[PDB]
């Protein structure tokens, strides 16, 4: 606890210089996500005071980019509802309640102009997904499947490496690797089914030959997942 | 388990593609002829 | 104006009485009339209908807003479409058994 | 619209995260569940208003359809009604047409 602690006041300290801050995000933008989360995993009351701090810093105007990297971060890391519960939630120190309520109003501020399409568009460029309710409601998946085809299907051939990725990483059949690649499939019979104008374009970049590959796949939901998409792409 | 009528299914639609596929060559066919004919009067009324 | 603070409806009973239940308009004490003249599509006769509809958008009518079924209206497409006044607006609401159709809306045809 | 073949609602199923836009992460437990109810309930309204439009399309297809079938019942008046038989022209005079 001491050690994290005077590491907490170290980040801080650093963080007080507004270009040093601006740095450090950059390079640890990660970690910077870890230290969020750390921040409502720990019951410390000091160390999350210290962590909110670290955080407000970072993310703070004076910082080079700040309403960027408020925004990416927010977007990546999930900080609004994080901010959202740590609000919610009760503190000891009237400091560290006051910064709450500053990352919750900067992240309010950042989610203000947010929307479903750049969300699903953060999650395609992380390379990662988890069930997104973006790729669940079907309301994200009808308003931007327009947006989906532009710039030469940009979004589609994206979404047409990551699966190949998968598909080349899937041997492993980790359970988030098994989950990621169910989500990119759904993503892609989304995207097929409607406009079907990228069918010929994911069959030309072997989208279409990867999904049939993936039917090899032991996993019961990867294995419903390429019956779905075979049913999709000829079936009924 | 079901898959397996699942795939039986898949290769029959298939299949029937192949022939729906036949039918759109076999009338492109037909239409070469009316095609040509039509690009034949319209050079024929040039030359003339 | 000040004085069209009124809305009228000339819908099938059971739109007349669900837009009396809201409380759309009110009984004139001098003139002996409301608001709510409730008149079927099958009963009364399509000259009837058209003087009500004449005398709710003229005559200097309190109505702001004049209700017609798209039924009701249909019949009386003659004089929807010859209101062509800005006010009073006229909406055609849909009836039981009878949806609205974008291709009867007289002011929407003006597009 | 995306086929119900397709429909990833055993995939949402397998994960279940809660979204934003369902329930605010901030709002108390009772205002979260009357939203929630508030506005899945609206759109249960809307789908079932949205049905019973179509049906009643459908039955205005339907009487159409028997309108056209030919039954002078609900055929066209013109061939119900010979025009000698009917009163035509005349001020003092007029058809029945039953």
């Amino acid at each position: 606890i001491q050690l994290q602690y005077h590491s907490l006041l170290l980040i801080w300290l650093l963080t007080f210089n507004p270009v040093f801050a601006n740095e450090l995000v950059q390079k640890y933008l990660s970690d910077f996500l870890d230290l969020l989360k750390l921040v409502k995993i720990t019951i410390k009351e000091k160390v999350s005071r210290l962590c909110i701090s670290i955080i407000l810093q970072c993310c703070s105007t004076r910082v080079k980019q700040h309403k960027k990297v408020i925004k990416q971060l927010l977007l990546l890391g999930n900080a609004l509802p994080t901010v959202q519960s740590l609000s919610e939630r009760k503190y000891s120190d009237e400091e560290l309640r006051q910064d709450i309520s500053n990352l919750k109003e900067i992240l309010e501020n950042e989610y203000q102009e947010l929307t479903s399409f750049d969300e699903y568009v953060a999650e395609l460029d992380s390379k990662l997904l988890c069930w997104s309710p973006p790729h669940v409601d079907n309301g994200f998946w009808s308003d931007n499947i327009d947006e989906f085809k532009k710039d030469n299907y940009k979004i589609f051939r994206q979404l047409i490496e990551l699966l190949q990725a998968k598909v080349r990483n899937g041997d492993v059949n980790a359970k988030q690797e098994k989950i990621i690649i169910q989500v990119a499939l759904n993503d892609i019979t989304h995207v097929v089914e409607l406009l079907p104008e990228s069918i010929d374009v994911l069959d030309k970049t072997g989208g279409k030959a990867d999904i049939m590959e993936l039917l090899n796949h032991s996993d019961s939901r990867v294995k419903y997942e390429a019956l779905k998409a075979t049913q999709a792409i000829i079936g009924y | 388990q079901v898959n397996d009528e699942l795939n039986k299914m898949q290769a029959f639609i298939r299949k029937e593609a192949e022939e729906k596929a036949k039918e759109i060559q076999l009338k492109a066919d037909q239409e070469y002829e009316i095609e040509k004919t039509n690009i034949v009067r319209n050079e024929t009324n040039n030359i003339d | 104006a000040e004085k069209r603070t009124l809305i009228a409806v000339i819908a099938d009973e059971d739109t007349t009485t669900g837009l009396l239940l809201a409380g759309i308009g009110q009984i004139t004490p001098e003139t002996q009339e409301k608001n709510f003249f409730v008149y079927q599509e099958g009963k009364t006769t399509k000259e009837e209908i058209t003087d009500k509809f004449n005398h709710f958008t003229e005559e200097r009518d309190d109505i702001a807003i004049l209700l017609i079924n798209q039924h009701i209206a249909e019949n009386i497409r003659a004089r929807v479409d010859s209101f062509t006044n800005a006010f009073p607006a006229i909406l055609e609401i849909p009836s039981k058994d009878h949806p609205y159709d974008p291709e009867k809306d007289s002011v929407l045809k003006r597009v | 619209t995306l086929p119900i073949n397709n429909m990833p609602v055993p995939e949402y199923l397998e994960n279940f995260q809660w979204q934003t836009r369902k329930f605010k992460l901030d709002k108390s437990i009772k205002d979260l569940i009357t939203l929630i109810s508030n506005e899945s309930s609206q759109l249960d309204a809307d789908v079932r208003a949205t049905y019973a439009n179509y049906n009643s399309a459908k039955t205005n297809l339907a009487a159409a359809e028997r309108k056209k079938t030919g039954d002078l019942s609900v055929r066209s008046l013109h061939d119900i009604v010979k025009p000698e038989d009917f009163v035509l022209n005349s001020e003092h005079l007029t058809t029945v047409l039953v």
